[PDB]
RNA sequence: GAGGUGAAAUUCUUGGAUUUAUUGAAGACUAACUACUGCGAAAGCAUUUGCCAAGGACGUUUUCAUUAAUCAAGAACGUAGGGAUCGGGUGGUGUUUUUUUAAU
């Protein structure tokens, strides 16, 4: 018997975010950021930052006690990249390593249908 | 452009043999055949 | 971030240190109607069950938003994922009903390719209940057998005709029914299906889905009726001893 | 109020260690037959419980000791109408189903839970033209079959609901009615020849109709299930009508 | 990554294990060479501390598992376990015969907060929670029955049961002390004016001083054989 | 299908898991055998591996994305940046690619990385600042830039290298 | 009712086949006229009951 | 902590910034389909549905009978050959189609 949260990996730009929500998405769990490890400011979108920063909040969930996470990889969106870059990868590889069963890989980014 | 016609020229040719092999070639299951 | 970055005026507000939020939290777990299998789909983090913003008032307005390989156990349809609003909290079992559906954009994303042309379709329907549904409708251009041309294109008067019928046949699908009714009935695929048959007449169109349904205004409650697309249920004693 | 009128317990005020007016109040007024229960999701409510019964509803019950306990203890209270035609409705053979209300539905959902059992069933199997849209219409699935349906209950004519099948719409059906009768009872034994195929813990067996008149050849099947009820089969097509339009 | 330090001149890592899950729950016994530890999933090692390795498995469970205790007089043959939950049920399991005594599947939070003690084999046990219910047991080594249930207004952790029969709550950083066999609050303490609650609470003296680690980083001492023979 | 005799065996004999070519919904999909397949980010090295070949890269570069697991797979798009009209982007791709592929290897070679790019829509693959450092270039030539000047930038930019 | 089933398509499919082909194939009048009949219509007696209908 | 860059910085943020979810309002735009394809006198023109008129090609054993072209002034708007494709028509004769509801 397994429970599931949901990851919500945002790939932004000078920055990645990880955090983990039970499936609704109202209660989050654990926001870290690309930030909030390293000690830089120029790599605060780093994989290695988010690799870091996915192993605290699987540390975190698995100590709450949610099991297995379906991953939704979200992009910035808008006007821009609307694609995930190299943090969205990293914090998938770490969470995906870290002892945490994943299911069904998304892409949320937003379309835009040509907005400005 | 060149592609293009080459692409149409091999599904021409796909065609001609596929047309080519077209040419040189229980009770219940019976009424309910045709379906 | 460090130490040698900035103070930045806004970390002198003091940081009101530690609430240790999941030791009050509280589990409860989610009942899909029983129009699928497997009803089971996971739990849900609330709040403690105090009052003054109760969790059985906190609760019932939220949506999951499941896959339907996890509700059906058939890897046949991966996308198509739902959203169930929670509505009905009783005894530790969310009793939730449809709220929408929508494709994993992958899907679609990989279904549209150059050389061919699509046809969406979109209606407001209400159904037999007082749900009204924008309903949508994806179609694709079939490339026929023994073609030539790369083309495949739809002649634009071709496409009026293709999409009047198909919104009067969803339509049809739609109002001849309820919702529970709708959801055993997109479950197998069949409106796809239906589709198909009565438009293959006009031109050979490849893979039909329905990609999307928007709830837009909600009848009532009807709680018997919520209880009756599940199972009932009555809620009786445990011991005092006190 | 027709929906909370038969619900077993009446949840009162909530429990604390400081006991409340209200919480004094209901002590008073209820005494003998007042507790206080967790319920299931954790808070603690004072309570009363009521053995729930099908020859009467609990609101006599309840006035009774209610007003047995405050206006007089030799007041009798007499009522004879609702125990003489509450128990006309035949009482239905299940557990404890004189124990149980009469807003209760079990049965019925019961019934309609073997129903997606069978429809699952009848869903994932294959046939040359596969099924549309399998729909009951029977009148224990509107909740008015005059028994509640039990289990093995052969006897009553209200056994064998009615669910009806819609195909494809497929081109290729026959143009007249005999024929096309013909073919949905080939369709029928097709699915009944696969379900002692696959799924032997069902049974399936034939019969002809007559309420549509004028033609003789109108068969259904009728599955008995597992769980002890029956189904009678029909298939509609999109033919059928236009046929009768055109005859 | 499991480790013990003998606090003795050798301050080295005398054993270490690996264990299957990340743990947040130990127990050693009233009586020393013991140690309970059970994961986040259903699996609570039991470990025998001076040959430091695996002496039970104990499978057993369902989901993440709350807080547990030992039964422990010195030379005795019993060795019982709680096994609390997040789910709420207690699973007693005992070491000499490696079986579940008793199933129990009652409440409805995470049961952090049981003890086991005897009054005359007798064994009355008492299972707190995260819902408000302490709920004690006669618990009969062949087959089991309940008692009264009493129920304290708390979010009741480490609910240290049976002081001198009275029972212990805390969670609101309020120490309610109630009686058995009754019920009624009798000694609580004073609650304070922040909404941190009680992570701790740790007998010293064969159960006559407690100490109270608090949700805030504090430790406090509260003298319950005198403030019990003491009101407030 | 052309390359599936060397796909698999760095999917089953070397890396720990197992297969399936999926003709159903024209996919590849990847399982982990619980009995004897060890590395628990496998399935995720796999997974990765797969995709950079079927979003464009060539095999060997998706056996070096699988093997030595900090190479990233970063992409993006000509429409984001000066909106790129249709002519225009035929300028923009014959200017990324050069003359017989010439300035796409300059980059490849320069900044140890390797690209490709789809009519619309470029993807590079590598280790993440030298990611950074193609995607500057790159950005740079597509607003339009003498070739010479991108030769000479890449020629700094592989002093950085060194 | 397997053998009625078998016995009643195998005479009635026939019978329709042969009825389709001779309205597929009935181009001659007995004065030069040629019958317009339609693409995969199935019967005369259909184009005729048809064509009474449209009056 | 968020932002932002080659690094920064400004700004925002414990009166909860970023992120998450449920909505609601506002204006603009019509992602992928999109091509050496369509239209309009030209600039330009891409969501659906309806109305209002117009236009082009084709079809034609229909009518009028030189009504044509070219532009100041003025006016409105701003060398020969072959393949493929789009729109229309004719013929062929296989699969898609289907059959007494209409259509083609």
């Amino acid at each position: 018997s397994q429970v599931f949260g949901v990851a919500r990996i945002y790939a932004s730009f000078n920055d990645t975010f990880v955090h983990v929500t039970d499936l609704s998405g109202k209660e989050t769990i654990a926001r870290v950021t690309g930030g909030m490890k390293v000690k830089a400011d120029r790599d605060e979108s780093s994989p290695y930052a988010a690799m870091l920063a996915a192993q605290d909040v699987a540390a975190k969930c698995k100590e709450v006690g949610i099991t297995a996470v379906h991953v939704k990889i979200r992009a910035t969106g808008g006007t821009r990249t609307k694609t995930p870059g190299p943090g969205g990868q990293a914090a998938l590889r770490a969470l995906a390593r870290s002892g945490l069963r994943i299911g069904r890989i998304e892409d949320v980014t937003p379309v835009p249908s040509d907005s400005t | 452009t060149q592609n293009v016609i080459d692409e149409r020229k091999l599904r021409v040719q796909k065609q001609l043999d596929k047309e080519k092999n077209i040419r040189k070639r229980d009770v219940i299951e019976e009424a309910l055949s045709r379906f | 971030v460090g130490k040698n970055k900035r103070l930045s005026k806004g970390k002198k507000g003091q940081k009101k240190r530690v609430v240790d939020p999941f030791t009050r939290k509280e589990w409860f777990d989610i009942k899909a109607p029983s129009t699928f299998e497997n009803r089971n789909v996971g739990k849900t983090l609330v709040n403690k069950s105090t009052g003054l913003k109760s969790a059985s008032d906190a609760l019932k307005g939220r949506v999951v938003e499941v896959c339907l390989a996890d509700l059906q156990g058939s890897e046949d349809h991966s996308f198509r994922k739902i959203k169930l609003r929670v509505d009905e909290v009783q005894g530790k079992n969310l009793l939730t009903n449809f709220h929408g559906m929508d494709f994993t954009t992958d899907k679609l994303r990989s279904m549209v390719r150059k050389w061919q042309t699509l046809i969406e379709a979109n209606v407001t329907v209400k159904t037999s209940d007082d749900y009204v549904l924008r309903i949508f409708a994806i179609a694709f251009t079939r490339k026929q057998a023994n073609q030539v041309k790369r083309h495949s294109y739809a002649q634009s008067s071709h496409i009026r005709a293709i999409r009047k019928v198909i919104s009067e046949i969803l339509t049809k699908e739609v109002q001849g029914s309820t919702l529970a009714q709708l959801t055993s009935k997109l479950i197998p695929e069949v409106i796809n299906k239906e589709i198909e048959n009565a438009t293959k007449d006009i031109f050979p169109l490849q893979n039909i889905h329905v990609r999307k349904v928007k709830l837009l205004k909600q009848p009532k409650f009807d709680v018997g009726a919520l209880m009756a697309l599940h199972g009932e249920g009555s809620g009786e004693e445990k011991g005092k001893k006190v | 109020n027709p929906s909370e009128c038969d619900k077993l317990v009446t949840k009162g005020p909530a429990h604390s260690e400081t006991m409340s007016t209200e919480a004094a109040v209901f002590k008073n007024f209820w005494g003998i037959k007042s507790s206080l229960r967790r319920f299931k999701d954790g808070s603690i409510t004072h309570c009363c419980v009521w053995s729930t019964s099908s020859s009467e509803p609990i609101i006599s019950s309840i006035v009774n000791f209610a007003l047995q306990k405050h206006v007089s203890k030799k007041a009798q209270i007499s009522n004879e109408t609702i125990k003489k035609f509450h128990n006309f409705l035949p009482l239905p053979n299940l557990p404890s189903s004189a124990k149980t209300s009469v807003l209760n539905l079990s049965s019925f959902f019961n019934l309609k839970k073997s129903f997606d059992d069978l429809y699952k069933i009848i869903f994932q199997m294959k046939l040359p033209l596969s099924v549309k849209s399998i729909l009951p219409v029977g009148s224990a699935f509107r909740y008015t079959s005059l028994c509640q349906p039990v289990p093995f209950a052969y006897s009553d004519p209200d056994f064998f609901q009615d669910v009806i099948l819609e195909f494809e719409t497929s081109p290729k059906w026959p143009d007249e009615i005999t024929s096309l009768e013909k073919a949905k009872t080939a369709f029928l034994l097709k699915i009944q020849e696969e379900l002692s195929a696959n799924s032997s813990t069902y049974r399936s067996f034939f019969s002809r109709d007559e309420s549509i008149p004028y033609n003789l050849e109108i068969v259904t099947l009728n599955i008995l299930t597992p769980e002890g009820y029956g189904f009678k089969f029909r298939v509609l097509t999109e033919r059928d009508e236009i046929l009768y339009l055109r005859a | 990554q499991l480790l013990k330090i003998f606090h003795l001149k050798t301050g080295k890592v005398v054993r270490s294990m690996k264990i299957s899950s990340p743990s947040y729950i130990l127990d050693a016994d009233s009586t020393s060479t013991l140690l309970a530890v059970g994961g986040t999933d259903g699996s609570i090692i039991v470990v025998d501390i001076e040959n430091g390795y695996i002496t039970h498995s104990f499978k057993g469970h369902g989901g993440t598992i709350s807080s547990l205790k030992f039964y422990g007089q010195l030379n005795s043959k019993i060795w019982l376990l709680a096994s609390g939950d997040t789910n709420g049920m207690v699973k007693v399991w005992d070491l000499v015969k490696r079986k579940c005594l008793h199933t129990l599947q009652e409440h409805t939070s995470a049961v952090r907060g049981l003890d086991i003690i005897e009054v005359p084999p007798s064994l009355n046990l008492l299972s707190g929670g995260r819902d408000d219910i302490i709920n004690l047991w006669d618990f009969n080594m062949k087959k089991k029955c309940k008692l009264l249930k009493t129920l304290p207004v708390n979010q009741q952790v480490e609910s240290c049961g049976f002081l001198k029969i009275i029972y212990t709550a805390g969670g609101d950083a309020i120490f309610q002390l109630i009686d058995s066999e009754s019920g009624s609050v009798l000694k609580r303490t004073n609650k304070p004016i922040e909404e941190l609650f009680i992570i701790g609470v740790l007998p010293i003296l064969s159960n006559s001083q407690m100490f109270l680690v608090l949700s805030d980083q504090t430790l406090q001492l509260i003298n319950v054989e005198e403030d019990l023979k003491n009101t407030i | 299908r052309n390359s599936w005799t060397k796909i698999y065996p760095p999917l089953v004999e070397h890396l720990k898991l197992q297969v399936r070519m999926n003709l159903k919904t024209k996919s590849v999909e990847l399982r982990t055998n619980p009995k004897f397949t060890t590395d628990p980010g496998a399935l995720q090295k796999g997974a990765d591996f797969i995709k950079a070949f079927t979003l464009g890269f060539d095999l060997d570069d998706s056996i070096a994305l699988l093997r030595l697991d900090d190479l990233y797979i970063e992409t993006f798009e000509v429409k984001d940046v000066k909106t790129l009209t249709g002519d225009h982007l035929s300028r923009a791709i014959g200017r990324i690619a050069g003359k017989d592929g010439k300035t796409k290897f300059a980059i490849e070679n320069a900044t140890r990385t390797r690209i490709v790019l789809a009519d619309s829509k470029i993807h590079i693959l590598g280790g993440f600042t030298h990611i950074r450092m193609a995607r500057e270039s790159v950005v740079s030539l597509i607003l339009g830039s003498p070739p010479g000047k991108v030769y000479g930038n890449l020629r700094t930019v592989a002093s950085r290298l060194k | 009712l397997k053998e009625d089933i078998h016995t009643h398509m195998a005479i009635f499919e026939q019978r329709e086949a042969q009825a389709q082909e001779d309205v597929q194939s009935s181009i001659v009048d007995e004065d030069g006229f040629t019958l317009v009949v339609g693409k995969n219509t199935k019967s005369l007696n259909s184009i005729r009951k048809k064509i009474l209908n449209k009056n």
